[PDB]
């Protein structure tokens, strides 16, 4: 498996015609699931992190914005970075997008983080984009072969034991951190239960505990749950993705949780920046920005 | 507004 031919390639748009394509060869895609899907298996599915980081919220298969968040931030492994998933469905381009981050998983193991999003699921990736792109660009086969490589994706992350990571949020059977330790994989995303959950939960400010979440499954939590959820585990915030938030982040509970959304120009009733955020190595959070066109 | 399972 040639890594730096492969990342050379996917680079090499950086400037070029609006949405040019990067078509690798479906062996080296396939290099790329099963190679990335071991080194995720190899390590746990709740991460112990530590700073400095930069952290990404959802890409959603925009790759040209994937391009300039590394442009900002820096190219792998000039700097750390942890993903909160949802990589692909809806962008124009969510082969190069999660090919490039497969590829820099397997090159620096150790320096580059990727999370599961409730998009990182075939029954969902089969309505909202990546099954179609697959099947027109590739094959099927391949993206079978992508969702084997999904399912074995970890689910959260903790940074220096104060920030806790995942895509959705919390849950109302999130008791112990052990819980999220001892899932199996791999596995699909259930309808329902603590995985579901932490893949798919909101926070809502108008919720007095646990409500009914307008996606149709999993919850909403209010602001309370989160403040007891870091006073047991010891924790000073909640980092999150998931939701479209305007500009880009988005704090929530006093401060005590933080959305990141870092694809913009996405929603349809109004014009969304993207943002990813610098945490420092004493955990100062700032951001890098991709304001909307 | 793109399709609640998300604007
Ligand atoms: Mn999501």
């Amino acid at each position: 498996l040639n890594l730096d031919s492969i990342i050379g390639r996917l680079l090499e748009v950086q400037g070029s015609r609006p949405g040019k394509n990067v078509q690798l060869t479906e062996n080296e895609i396939r290099g790329l699931c099963l190679k990335s899907r071991e080194i995720f298996l190899s390590q746990p599915i709740l991460l112990e992190l530590e700073a400095p980081l930069k952290i990404c919220g959802d890409i959603k298969g925009q790759y040209y914005d994937l391009l300039r968040l590394f442009e900002y931030g820096g190219f792998p492994p000039e700097s750390n970075y942890l993903f909160l998933g949802d990589y692909v469905d809806r962008g124009k381009q969510s082969l190069e997008t999660i090919c490039l981050l497969l590829a820099y998983k397997i090159k620096y193991p150790e320096n580059f983080f990727l999370l599961r999003g409730n998009h990182e699921c075939a029954s969902i990736n089969r309505i909202y984009g990546f099954y179609d792109e697959c099947k027109r660009r590739y094959n099927i086969k391949l993206w079978k072969t992508f969702t084997d490589c999904f399912n074995c994706l970890p689910i959260a992350a903790i940074v220096d034991e104060k920030i806790f990571c995942c895509h959705g949020g919390l849950s109302p059977d999130l008791q112990s951190m052990e819980q999220i330790r001892r899932i199996m994989r791999p596995t699909d995303v259930p309808d329902q239960g603590l995985l579901c959950d932490l893949l798919w939960s909101d926070p809502d400010k108008d919720v007095q505990g646990w409500g009914e979440n307008d996606r149709g499954v999993s919850f909403t939590f209010g602001a309370e749950v989160v403040a007891k959820f870091l006073h047991k585990h010891d924790l000073d915030l909640i980092c999150r993705a998931h939701q479209v938030v305007e500009d880009g982040y988005e704090f929530f509970a006093k401060r005590q949780l933080v959305t990141l959304f870092s694809a913009p120009n996405y929603c349809g009733e109004f014009d969304n920046a993207g943002a990813m955020m610098s945490v420092d190595e004493t955990l100062m959070c700032s951001f890098q920005i991709l304001k909307p066109a | 507004x793109l399709x609640r399972x998300x604007x």
